[PDB]
């Protein structure tokens, strides 16, 4: 009735778009890679495709990830885990914001600065608050460079 | 399985969450058991001391 998720089978059904190292070769990858993203229900599939990004560092891969709708459904998942109170996705979805280079257009997208700024005050877990908190003034950066 | 959480290290009994199917004990041991796999899956693609397994 049901299926538990193999990490290790969705790495390996990955093995051509992920280096060695587990990076976004190409941005015709990072496409079908947010194509299973956002058809990811589980926990364990979400915090797998997280480490992906998470691992890539080619910033003309991670700026498609963002193009093609990768910061809506990261807002998405924010929300549910803000709901569920599910601290540890909270703090891998947090640590992914932080990774991707988010512009000021980006940031008007949805209400994740909203939501990110509200853990960064009313979070009762530490290290979500003070992650929330360093990621708040690097956006207040981002929008005083312009 | 189902008698204990799936993650190296950890001998708690799984709990029911509509976000797993239950073999894990908690949020924090799926987030750290798909980091081991994640980190076996690049020791697996890297350089051995062994050819085969
Ligand atoms: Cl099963
Ligand atoms: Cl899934
Ligand atoms: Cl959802
Ligand atoms: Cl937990
Ligand atoms: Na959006
Ligand atoms: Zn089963
Ligand atoms: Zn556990």
């Amino acid at each position: 009735g049901h299926m538990p998720i193999d990490p290790k089978e969705l790495l390996k059904g990955l093995d051509s778009f992920l280096t060695r190292d587990g990076e976004v070769k190409s941005v015709d990858g990072i496409a079908k890679i947010f194509s299973l993203m956002k058809e990811a229900r589980k926990m364990v599939s979400r915090s797998t495709y997280l480490n992906i990004i998470l691992q890539t560092r080619a910033p003309e891969v991670l700026v498609k990830f963002i193009d093609v709708g990768g910061y809506k459904l990261l807002n998405s998942w924010l929300t549910y885990s803000k709901t569920t109170n599910n601290i540890p996705l909270l703090q891998q979805i947090l640590l992914t914001l932080q990774h991707l280079p988010l512009t000021v257009d980006h940031l008007k997208q949805n209400n994740t600065a909203k939501l990110v700024k509200q853990l960064s005050k009313s979070s009762e877990d530490e290290e979500l608050r003070k992650l929330a908190s360093v990621l708040v003034s690097d956006w207040m950066a981002v929008i005083r460079s312009q | 399985g189902h008698m204990r959480c799936v993650r190296s290290g950890c001998e708690n009994p799984p709990i029911v969450s509509k976000d797993w199917d239950n073999e894990y004990c908690s949020n924090e041991c799926v987030v750290k058991h798909s980091r081991d796999v994640f980190l076996a899956w690049v020791a697996s693609r890297n350089s051995n001391t062994v050819v085969f397994v």
